[PDB]
């Protein structure tokens, strides 16, 4: 707020116009990136209340009704693991953290209860063991291999999901 | 606003040139913007340092313009590579990549020219009129299990 | 005689408050681990020492000598 | 907003026209303060010339 | 020490030989009185950008104004995490957003007023999961989707000396 | 202008439209095959 | 004497905006890849190796 | 008004109090003669790269 500087700067041209335009373009682009990544699904699919899916244990990734933020435990670990004038201002994002967590929960419920279908049109429900049999078949292993080792496969999946959180926490 | 992208490219280029032309009027601290007056109403020894400012300022303007154009050209090259990939994979064949060539199970795609880009007409197959059923993973007959 | 001065002699250079932060300053300090001259206070009386740029004078005594 | 877009018809949206900044409403100074003045008093009233 | 700002009662323990307080990057944060030697906090008085929300010249001339980085205690009126918005009333209904204001808040033309509201992320669909039920489609529909992509831009060449000084 | 220019493009619009029509005829009469050889 | 400060600070601000344009392009490339991974790995099953 | 260029017969309606004509971006595009009051168009003669 010096009068003489504005008086001398008016002769340099429209540099401020260019700077304002460039920075606003960057900001709108950031908003579009978040939309493009997360907002792929059209309807917010809800998880059924009786959470039994044939031995698989998705508790570490489904949203936690206990915490007020409604984030799964892995998401909580991630949010705590990472943390962070003269005319400079930081603008807020359009989608708050809560709304992004809601979009993610929608994708999880859709993929858990309906498989591939919810991405091609109307979500058609299918039992989770039959869905994994489809995927096994997809990689060239006959589906009887899954039905005869359902117990073992569920145990291995649970163990791996359990070690993921420890790995994220132990890695510096 | 169906053609927002192509129109946007055109307007950015036009706006860049307009500002480059407009910056010739600024004085940059010199006593005048037109070269004739500067060289007329002052002696050569002082006219040298009074013309230096305009030269350096206009050179900086031109340098900024070229840098901005390099950045935009990189962006358009990324887009052109994507278009070439879509041509090869969706038009000249059939892609199983999910939701690359349109939403739904991809059948085929048709290209159409546009002033500065392409317009792909993706043809997709979408199910409808679903129905409930009860299912089982296997049938037991004669004591042995059958799978489909 | 001689004796190395450990990490001593640092002083507040600017009487400006700062909290929970690191600050780098270029000023006249006492270099760490440099040896310093030692003299005794019994009798002979005291020699003149030049004042090059600043003196760090330390003394441990209990009689106001 | 019309004047900033240089157009008589402005479309639906949000546009950044300007910025505001509250000006100071008063000024305060607090400066060098001493307790003891000079001894001119004695000098002149000492009645000893 | 010359400056501008709002002075507030301090909460910092200055040692007796100190006269100034600074945060990172030499921003003067505190000061001792030359009279009472009491410490005072310095905060730069409020400033920020102002934005105009408009439903289109062709719909109506009404307009709402958003002061971005400020609180209305020092500016219908409404407070948001993005700042205070004037001229639009907050409604509880959630809609598909069209004028993004920020921090999950949007705005639109009511139809006779401009209303600000919180965004809706779409409808809720509770697919009926069950361990032995399957849904299968009996019919289909083939659709066509148009995708647009830019490929190239205008080639430009420049003459140095002419552009510089003709 | 003032030292500015706009060199013309190499493929005119007509030649690009001709290329597009070639791709359409190929894909309509021969499917995938025209991309792998004869 | 004030011309110098104006021109110098204007140059500083210009470098900042250019550095930001390059960084924003980098993040955009990464975000496009993330969207592709969403579509192809989550909403389906990919045969693309690794 | 000093400049260089080719002069051509005009088609523009100058109002009686106007003396110069300019297009977008301040390029002086036309001028009225101070003797015969005829309007003239200005176009910079041809130049280009080789
Ligand atoms: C054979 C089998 O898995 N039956 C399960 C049952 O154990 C479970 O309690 C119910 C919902 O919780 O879903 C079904
Ligand atoms: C459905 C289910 O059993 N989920 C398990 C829970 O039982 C267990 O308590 C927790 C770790 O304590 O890991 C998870
Ligand atoms: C007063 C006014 O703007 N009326 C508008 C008109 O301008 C516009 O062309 C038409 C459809 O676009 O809708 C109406
Ligand atoms: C409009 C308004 O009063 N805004 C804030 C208020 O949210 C806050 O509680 C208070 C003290 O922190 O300062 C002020
Ligand atoms: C007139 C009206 O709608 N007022 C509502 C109020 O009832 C509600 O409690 C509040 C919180 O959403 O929002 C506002
Ligand atoms: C497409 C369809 O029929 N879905 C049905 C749903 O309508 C019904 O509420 C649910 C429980 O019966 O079973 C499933
Ligand atoms: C035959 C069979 O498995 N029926 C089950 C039922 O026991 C269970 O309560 C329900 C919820 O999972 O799903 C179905």
């Amino acid at each position: 707020d010096s009068t003489e500087c504005s008086n001398l700067l008016l002769q340099y041209g429209s540099f401020c116009t260019q700077l304002k335009r460039a920075l606003t373009g960057i900001a709108v682009e950031q908003d579009k990136n978040t939309q493009e990544v997360f907002a792929q699904v059209k309807q917010i699919y809800k998880t059924p209340p009786i959470k039994y899916f044939g031995g698989f244990n998705f508790s570490q990734i489904l949203p936690d009704p206990s915490k007020p933020s409604k984030r799964s435990p892995i998401e909580d670990l991630l949010f705590n693991k990472v943390t962070l004038f003269n005319g400079l201002t930081v603008l807020p994002p359009l989608l708050t953290d809560e709304m992004i967590a809601q979009y993610t929960s929608a994708l999880l419920a859709g993929t858990i209860t309906s498989g591939w279908t919810f991405g091609a049109g109307p979500a058609l429900q299918i039992p989770f063991p039959m869905q994994m049999a489809y995927r096994f078949n997809g990689i060239g292993v006959t589906q009887n291999v899954l039905y005869e080792n359902q117990k073992l496969i569920a145990n291995q999946f649970n163990s791996a999901i359990g070690k993921i959180q420890d790995s994220l926490s132990s890695t510096p | 606003s169906a053609l927002g992208k192509l129109q946007d490219v055109v307007n950015h280029n036009a706006q860049a040139l307009n500002t480059l032309v407009k910056q010739l009027s600024s004085k940059f601290g010199a006593i005048s913007s037109v070269l004739n007056d500067i060289l007329s109403r002052l002696d050569p020894p002082e006219a040298e340092v009074q013309i230096d400012r305009l030269i350096t300022g206009r050179l900086q303007s031109l340098q900024t313009y070229v840098t901005q154009q390099l950045i935009r050209a990189a962006e358009i090259r990324a887009s052109a590579n994507l278009a070439a990939t879509k041509m090869s994979e969706c038009v000249l064949g059939q892609s199983k990549r999910v939701d690359f060539c349109g939403k739904g199970y991809h059948l085929m795609s048709f290209p159409q020219s546009a002033p500065h880009g392409v317009v792909f007409l993706h043809v997709t197959y979408v199910p409808a009129q679903e129905k409930n059923f009860t299912t089982a993973p296997a049938i037991c007959h004669d004591g042995k299990a059958h799978f489909p | 005689a001689y004796t190395n001065s450990f990490t001593r002699g640092v002083y507040y250079p600017d009487k400006v408050f700062r909290s929970s932060v690191l600050h780098s300053t270029q000023d006249l300090f006492l270099p760490f681990f440099s040896n310093v001259t030692w003299f005794h206070a019994i009798h002979v009386d005291n020699p003149v020492l030049p004042f090059n740029d600043g003196v760090y004078f330390a003394s441990t005594e209990k009689s106001n000598i | 907003t019309k004047c900033t877009l240089k157009s008589f018809t402005v479309e639906k949206g949000i546009y950044q026209t300007s910025n505001f900044r509250v000006q100071p409403t008063e000024s305060i100074v607090r400066f060098p303060n001493i307790t003891n003045l000079c001894p001119f008093d004695e000098v002149f009233n000492a009645t000893r010339f | 020490l010359t400056g501008t700002g709002v002075l507030t009662e301090s909460n910092k323990k200055f040692l007796p030989f100190q006269q100034f307080g600074r945060d990172i990057a030499d921003t003067t944060d505190a000061v001792r009185d030359p009279q009472t030697l009491e410490i005072l906090d310095i905060t730069p008085c409020s400033f920020g950008g102002v934005s105009v929300i408009t439903p289109g010249t062709n719909t109506s001339n009404q307009v709402a104004v958003l002061y971005q980085g400020v609180n209305c205690t020092e500016v219908n009126v409404f407070q948001t995490r993005a700042g205070c918005l004037i001229g639009a009333e907050y409604v509880n209904s959630s809609y598909e957003c069209d004028i993004p204001i920020g921090a999950g808040i949007c705005a639109s033309y009511q139809t006779q007023s401009i209303i600000a509201y919180t965004m809706s992320l779409g409808a809720e669909n509770s697919v009926a999961y069950s361990n032995n039920s399957i849904a299968i489609p009996t019919n289909f529909t083939i659709s066509v989707t148009t995708e647009i992509l830019p490929v190239s831009m205008t080639k430009t060449s420049v003459d140095c000396t002419m552009y510089i000084c003709g």
